[PDB]
RNA sequence: GCGGGGUGGAGCAGUCUGGUAGCUCGUCGGGCUCAUAACCCGAAGGUCGUAGGUUCAAAUCCUGCCCCCGCAAC
RNA sequence: UCAUGGAGGUAGAGCACUGUUUGGACUAGGGGCCCUUCUCGGGUUACCGAAUUCAGAUAAACUCCGAAUGCCAUGUACUUA
RNA sequence: CUGGGGCGGUCGCCUCCUAAAGAGUAACGGAGGCGCCCAAAGGUUCCCUCAGAAUGGAUGGAAAUCAUUCGCAGAGUGUAAAGGCACAAGGGAGCUUGACUGCGAGACUGACAAGUCGAGCAGGGACGAAAGUCGGGCUUAGUGAUCCGGUGGUUCCGCAUG
RNA sequence: AGUUCGGAUUGUAGGCUGCAACUCGCCUACAUGAAGCCGGAAUCGCUAGUAAUCGUGGAUCAGCAUGCCACGGUGAAUACG
RNA sequence: CUGGUAGUUAUGGCGAGAAGGUCACACCCGUUCCCAUCCCGAACACGGUAGUUAAGCUUCUCUGCGCCAAUGGUAGUUGGGGGCUUCCCCCUGCGAGAGUAGGUCGCUGCCGGG
């Protein structure tokens, strides 16, 4: 619980005394991580979701579920309740330990590492990115991926403003 | 994040729940409420709405400390007694919207043990 | 003028009872044609009240056109005996109720405006005055 | 979590080889090697490349400003 | 689409009729329904 | 083309409030719950309000968009 | 008509060498079948292969396939085998399953080359055990074509054909960009097809770029 | 309004039975010939009138429109 | 007939849905003059323009509303057959 | 049948409007559908809730999947429409076969034939701890007389008796 | 064996010539390693030191040849008619 | 007073703002057992009270949205009677919808702890 511990030991004490809350439980905090695929490639493959799901599991240390399609579209070729992507929800230790090895070895990893957009935020508090390749990822071989696909990661967040956000996430370390 | 609140299902649930159950003089509703802490639970006709029984695990009497699960027996047997006296011998079991799984399912076979018959 | 898509087709003639419902009442121009007794009034008479009211304006001032023609009326033709179904439509045409304000205008002076909807109501079927805000 | 269904995952202390940087965090994969870090416990050692403690947008980046391009090139060549 | 009569097991005697989808339900059915000769609840299979 | 009909299905009500009606009686016909079945009061297979008991008719609102309809002795 | 919808696997050099097999006698109980002399097999070439009962047919193609030295198979060739006794199949799956699971390419691609062999939306989910041994055979060679093969070999197709589809699969083998290496006991089909021969005869193995 | 049709440049299939582009003539190129034709050798040229649907997939099954040939009406 | 209680969605009215529609704001996008140019992206055009939104009209097969009458019944009322 | 007959169309069942606020109500009056399907698209028990928009986002775009917010339903309801449904009748999962046998006080409708609803009693079961629900599907179409033959079954008859 | 075949094409760096090598020379080094696994219908030279094959030289010319004209080295098959 | 539990057509709601509390209701802490998730101790379920009133929750304030809401008139209308009859007028009775004055942050009842 390496960042569980930083977390209670050193930001909460710091993000309070910045942003002057009236109590503890003001204090903003991860809810959970969200980690998910997005293939539309299944549509005329069986093989994609039998990558791309072993290659979340291992990414992440659960299964994903895949996630179906809630309305037919014909402009992708889509049928209602076909298989569309995955995902993982992480909570507690293991969204810790996720955004551990995130910025401690995956993040560096990619191509041209400057960071990532302090703009991108839903406006109610939370953050999502994309990893454009999962071969970024230490668990997974690159001789394992036949074709490389991404995954948005979102960051949820109990935080009540962009501000908030953005400073709990610095002070976890993402650029 | 809006959390949830977990009453307010519980009430959705047990709306569920009082679409096919209500209580009568006859055969009333034994309405059981969960807490963190402890467990209330009555015995209450709707046709009247007057709670003819009850017992709870904040009482001054019969306290102890098994967990809360056997205190939820103890609320069982206690609405069976205080039942009995009052005449009462059929009622219908409200669940409240919580499952028929842990203190609740104790408190109900506690009542089946004791003089209360469903 | 027409409705673009029509769900119906076909439709009943109707009634032209009572007072208008609304558009009694000049809004939005300054001068204004009332219809004083009720009437069918075609989307062809429309098109000539709304041509010669502009030109006698001259390209001046702005109109308003408040009756739509949304509803439509069928004829059998010549030879054909009566029955084997309802007619085609041929036309498209409003009902016009008593009180009912068909056209307005702003943007010009009382003469012009009184010789221009006087210019128009000789075209419809309607006995008509003129009224202002 | 269930039982079978998840994929083995355990404690294990990835290390920067640039720099002999040394952390603990959940993963999945050996590197087929062991080490008892953090006195109490063994763990698994899953080496690696470049991390957080060595990159440079964390650290000094102004690194690489080697040549301009053909000038120095020219003039090196010709004096 | 298909009209089934159902018969029993231990008497053979066709104590009903239904349907089924001759593709979807290639088989013959087994339903456990009640007998009326034996008064009690007897696997029936299709004929 | 055109020129086709279904028969009439009688639909609506049957008995009036204040009415004393024998069991198993019928109340109200209807698609669906325009009227929901109350007090000593089934609905069937295709909607039909009926009573199940002997006793008084009373049709009797139930929330405002709603309504219902009971048997009293 | 039939006709084989097949998908562009790989179109790999006309003329390259996609098997060199050195002179061997060969013996799989002990007793002597045939002596090889050696040979080559190149890209684009539709080799038969000739001989009786109990030639050494069947069991040459498994040396190929279990890659005995004395026949390298060159790399990207991509072997696909079909066996005398279609145990290239299996009977638990269904045959949507048997080749979807086997199958390289798109679904839209796999359902046309079923259509191509003139399986009906009925068939689909039927037991390989459910199957004619016609059906079978198509089955096989249709798994046979999805995957990405450059290098086809055959053990007798020709069994439980009827008249259009040993014309659809003549044609096929006669049209294939790839490679084929097959067996068959119609001199009809074989002399249709046959741009090259291997031939058994008295113990011994050779290779003519007749027909 | 009623029938046929609309598929490389022309005439015709293929549609009913969804995966399959075909026959004859022609065109382009190279040969033969002093040159053209004929003949011999190769190759190109069609998203099937069109806009939408159904289907894993449409020349093909469904719908609307636009064109041509006939027959009526006028 | 009087009183009382009820079902019911017509006339009318209304726009709270669905359609039809007028004017204004504003625009995805299409056409052009083009600057250019791997026409990529801009200057953009009132030449149109899906939609979105504000005000105002319309409806047998539209309704947030909604009568009179008529209907069902109850009563011991009051007449009458 | 028929605004003469004929051609063309129609002939039986369901749904709206006409149909005038109970019901019913005609026309060669205006619109559409049916002659099925489903072994789960039924029964129960438990669980939850949609469309669409605003942004944030890697392939991925007007629009696939994801996070947050708004959102009484602007979705879905096997299929036409009307009525109705979010305290489900809409969606998942488990267990199953009540898509049971005998019947049915009483009502609806109604020329007759027929069609419709039906609490409840008994038998023996399914689900659920239980209450209790379940005699097909949110409801309303999905169908056709007798006569004659066929199949299965039966403590029925069997032209003097067997 | 698409191979240590083949040697194109391309990148970088060199050398000569010439006032000058982008358009537009030749040559070198390194790397790349293309097409091509003996050629459709058709069609050409050759009867002896010839054909085939290998190098050399000369002219033109600062430089720029797979072209041209001469040189020798090796050295066949066949001609019924 | 507060925790449950009801009825009442939202005057009862939505939204906004304020005060309070491990007495309760909670949030929270953990998954060691039951049991759990197309993944996930978020939910359910279990075991606990270290921190907190931030939010849910209790109380209070409001008329922004919503909802209700007359009086008067107008429409339409039963019956009767007139005409000039796409329609209209008059007598009597009934009588809207819209809109407006105005109302509304709930109102009653039971049980248990304190
Ligand atoms: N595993 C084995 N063990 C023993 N004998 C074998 C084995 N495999 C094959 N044989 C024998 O080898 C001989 C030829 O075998 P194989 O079946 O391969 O012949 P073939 O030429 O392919 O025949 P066919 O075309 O009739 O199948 C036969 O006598 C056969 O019995
Ligand atoms: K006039
Ligand atoms: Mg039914
Ligand atoms: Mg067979
Ligand atoms: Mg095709
Ligand atoms: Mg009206
Ligand atoms: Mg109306
Ligand atoms: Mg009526
Ligand atoms: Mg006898
Ligand atoms: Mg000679």
């Amino acid at each position: 619980n390496r960042l569980k511990d930083q977390y209670l030991k050193e930001i909460v004490p710091a993000l309070m005394s910045k942003f002057n809350y009236d109590s503890v439980m003001e204090v903003p905090k991860i809810d959970k991580i969200v980690i998910n695929t997005g293939v539309g490639d299944a549509t005329a493959n069986a093989k994609v979701l039998d990558s791309a799901v072993e290659e979340l599991a291992l990414i992440t240390g659960q299964k994903p579920v895949i996630t179906k399609a809630k309305n037919s579209i014909a402009g992708f070729r889509l049928r209602e309740g076909m298989p569309i992507g995955a995902k993982v929800t992480l909570r507690g230790e293991r969204m810790y330990d996720f955004l551990d090895k995130l910025v401690t070895v995956s993040l560096p990893r990619v191509r041209d590492f400057r960071g990532v957009s302090k703009k991108a935020f839903d406006g109610r508090g939370n953050y999502t990115l994309g990893v454009r390749e999962q071969l970024i990822f230490p668990e997974i071989d690159y001789d394992q991926v036949s074709k490389v696909r991404g995954m948005d990661v979102v960051i949820v967040t109990t935080a009540k403003s962009d501000e908030e956000s953005h400073e709990l996430l610095t002070q976890l370390g993402m650029p | 994040i809006t959390k949830i609140d977990k009453n307010k299902v519980r009430k959705k649930r047990h709306a569920r729940v009082r679409s096919k159950i209500s209580g009568t003089e006859s055969r009333p509703r034994l309405n059981v409420f969960r807490s963190n802490k402890n467990i209330y639970a009555q015995i209450i006709d709707d046709v009247n709405g007057v709670t003819l029984a009850s017992a709870s695990n904040l009482d001054k009497d019969f306290g102890s400390a098994e967990s809360k699960v056997d205190a939820a027996s103890k609320v069982g047997e206690l609405v069976a007694k205080r039942a009995s006296e009052k005449g009462i011998t059929s009622v219908t079991f409200d669940r409240g919207g919580y499952l028929y799984h842990g203190r609740v399912k104790a408190l109900a076979e506690a009542a089946r043990e004791n003089g209360l018959e469903f | 003028l027409v409705p673009k898509r029509v769900k119906y087709r076909r439709e009943f003639r109707g009634n032209m009872r009572g007072r208008a419902k609304g558009g009694t009442e000049v809004a939005f121009g300054e001068y204004g044609l009332q219809a004083v007794e009720a009437s069918w009034i075609t989307n062809r008479q429309i098109e000539a009240a709304r041509i010669a009211m502009t030109r006698y304006m001259k390209r001046g001032g702005k109109v308003w056109i408040k009756i739509f023609p949304h509803k439509s009326y069928t004829s059998k033709p010549i030879g054909v005996r009566m029955g084997k179904g309802k007619g085609a439509p041929e036309g498209w045409v409003s009902p016009v109720k008593r009180g009912k304000i068909m056209f307005e205008i702003a943007g010009v002076p009382e003469d012009v405006a009184r010789e221009a909807l006087r210019l128009a109501a000789h075209k419809l079927p309607v006995k008509t005055k003129i009224v202002k805000r | 979590m269930k039982t079978g269904i998840h994929p083995e995952y355990r404690p294990v202390v990835f290390v920067d080889t640039s720099t002999d940087f040394k952390f603990l965090s959940g993963s999945t994969k050996s590197s087929s090697e062991t080490i008892k870090w953090e006195d109490g416990n063994e763990y698994p050692l899953l080496r690696v490349e470049i991390s957080s403690d060595s990159h440079p947008f964390y650290t000094g980046k102004q690194k690489h400003a080697t040549a301009d391009g053909r000038v120095d090139r020219f003039n090196k060549k010709y004096g | 689409r298909v009209n089934i009569t159902l018969e029993c097991t231990e008497c053979g005697d066709r104590n009903y009729i239904t349907t089924k989808n001759k593709r979807e339900n290639p088989e013959r059915i087994e339903l456990k329904k009640y007998c009326p000769r034996l008064r009690r609840v007897t696997l029936h299979r299709e004929t | 083309s055109n020129g086709r009909d279904s028969e009439s299905k009688r639909l609506g009500a049957k008995r009036a409030d204040g009415q004393f009606v024998t069991g198993g009686s019928i109340l109200y016909r209807q698609r669906g719950t325009k009227i929901y079945p109350g007090t000593n009061v089934g609905r069937g297979g295709d909607d039909t309000l009926f009573a199940k008991t002997d006793g008084v008719v009373r049709f009797e609102r139930m929330g405002r968009d709603k309504k219902k309809v009971s048997v009293y002795p | 008509p039939i006709k084989i919808i097949t998908p562009d696997n790989r179109v790999i050099k006309k003329g390259n060498t996609i098997l060199s097999a050195k002179e061997t006698a060969y013996e799989i109980a002990g007793r002597k079948l045939f002596e090889t002399k050696a040979f080559s097999i190149k890209a684009g070439d539709k080799v038969a292969l000739i001989g009786e009962n109990a030639s050494g047919k069947t069991t040459f193609l498994k040396e190929i396939i279990q890659e005995n030295p004395n026949l390298l198979c060159n790399p990207q060739a991509k072997i696909a085998y079909f066996d005398q006794e279609l145990n290239g199949l299996n009977q638990t799956k269904s045959l949507l399953e048997n080749i979807s699971e086997i199958s390289v390419q798109t679904k839209q691609v796999n359902r046309e080359v079923l259509g191509s062999m003139h399986f009906k939306e009925s068939d689909l989910h039927k037991e390989v055990r459910m199957l004619s041994g016609g059906e079978r055979v198509k089955l096989l060679l249709s798994m046979l074509l999805l995957s990405d093969a450059n290098f086809l070999i055959l053990d007798q197709p020709t069994n439980y054909l009827d008249i259009y589809a040993m014309e659809a699969l003549e044609t096929l083998i006669k049209q294939f960009a790839g490679t084929v290496l097959f067996v068959s006991h119609d001199r009809t089909f074989v002399n249709h097809v046959a741009e090259q021969l291997l031939v058994i005869e008295n113990n011994e193995m050779n290779f003519h770029r007749m027909t």
